[PDB]
């Protein structure tokens, strides 16, 4: 999946789950971005603790509305460094980890 | 597959005391290795007592009513260690098993490895399904109880030549082992959920790796010998 994005402006990223299955329970949604050769953690939701957010996305990176059939964060004031891979990571049961990716570019 | 519950009531947070991750290089550590695999589709078992009940010992002769702990897992580069594992306890119970505890974090996962590992059933070894040759290296678990260290190595070898047709070899393509870390970083301080992810209690992760596991015919075995001081072959 591919992205659009303006300095200064704000996106919305989108956690792309397909169909999930019959009988898998989603337990947290992680997102993440591939930068320097691995992946940081942007995000975490899970409705057994909630939200937590993390450096250096403090201030500039919120959910929306908390959710699976969502999944979808607010990023603030884009900079050239955001551009790049986002990964959506969901931890399911008994099917383990299961990931979306979207390319941001910002123009 | 059911998901299992709790083994015992307990509080469970995503943190404690720590936000960053312990330092590994607090001191020397007795080297085991892990036995040799029977076949390249086989289980790895970094195993070995840690003798960590002598501290909970002490806190009954002391008579301190309650103990904190955490336990972390460590790939040892060069100068510099990988993240694998992190979970934080507060106020066990001294006279039950380790880990007993009124309130822990949820474990924090390298998720690419918890893949195909898993914690044993006492939360103080490591049991590596079906490896593919890549996961040869130096592992360094840190126990911790009361700010007292015990530190292991454990040496991980596969045979050379044949690999597991149904590895996990995809995330480590793209992602590897992680950023790698000098004692100068974690001094300055590196962010537990931030390189590290939450993940299942020990229990439910079992089952998704058993399940997996399964689906590509093989069974987890009932036991596992655990680690030797010395080189076999």
């Amino acid at each position: 999946d591919s992205m659009y994005g303006f300095i200064g402006t704000d996106v919305v990223l989108h956690c792309s789950f397909a169909n999930p299955l019959p009988g898998v329970k989603i337990t947290q949604v992680t997102w993440q971005k591939a930068t320097n050769g691995s992946k940081q953690n942007v995000a975490i939701y899970n409705p057994a603790m909630g939200v937590s957010v993390l450096a250096p996305y403090r201030e500039r990176v919120e959910f929306l509305r908390p959710s699976f059939t969502d999944g979808t964060i607010r990023l603030s004031r884009l900079e050239l460094e955001d551009e790049g891979v986002y990964i959506c990571e969901f931890a399911t049961f008994p099917a383990g980890n299961r990931e979306s990716q979207l390319n941001l570019t910002v123009m | 597959p059911t998901f299992p519950p709790p083994a015992y009531p307990y509080t469970e947070s995503w943190q404690l005391t720590l936000t960053t991750v312990p330092s590994p290089f607090v001191g020397p550590a007795d080297v085991y290795h892990t036995r040799p695999l029977e076949d390249p589709c086989g289980v790895v078992a970094l195993i070995s007592d840690p003798q960590v009940d002598r501290l909970l010992n002490e806190a009954v002769a002391h008579r301190r009513p309650t103990y904190r702990a955490h336990v972390a897992w460590y790939r040892i580069a060069d100068g510099c260690a990988h993240l694998l594992y992190f979970i934080e306890y507060a106020d066990c119970d001294p006279r039950q098993v380790f880990g007993r505890c009124r309130r822990r974090t949820t474990p924090m996962w390298w998720t690419p490895s918890a893949d195909y590992m898993f914690p044993t059933e006492d939360e103080l070894g490591l049991l590596m399904v079906a490896p593919g040759r890549f996961n040869e290296g130096q592992y360094r678990r840190l126990v911790s109880v009361d700010g007292v260290n015990i530190l292991t190595d454990f040496m991980v070898a596969l045979p050379e030549g044949q690999e597991c047709p149904f590895a996990r070899v995809d995330q480590h393509r793209t992602y590897k082992f992680g950023a790698c870390w000098s004692d100068d970083s974690f001094k300055r301080g590196v962010d537990v959920m931030r390189f590290l992810t939450p993940f299942y209690q020990q229990p439910p992760h079992r089952e998704v790796v058993n399940y997996w596991y399964r689906k590509n015919g093989r069974t987890l075995p009932r036991a596992y010998a655990a680690a030797t001081p010395y080189a076999i072959d």
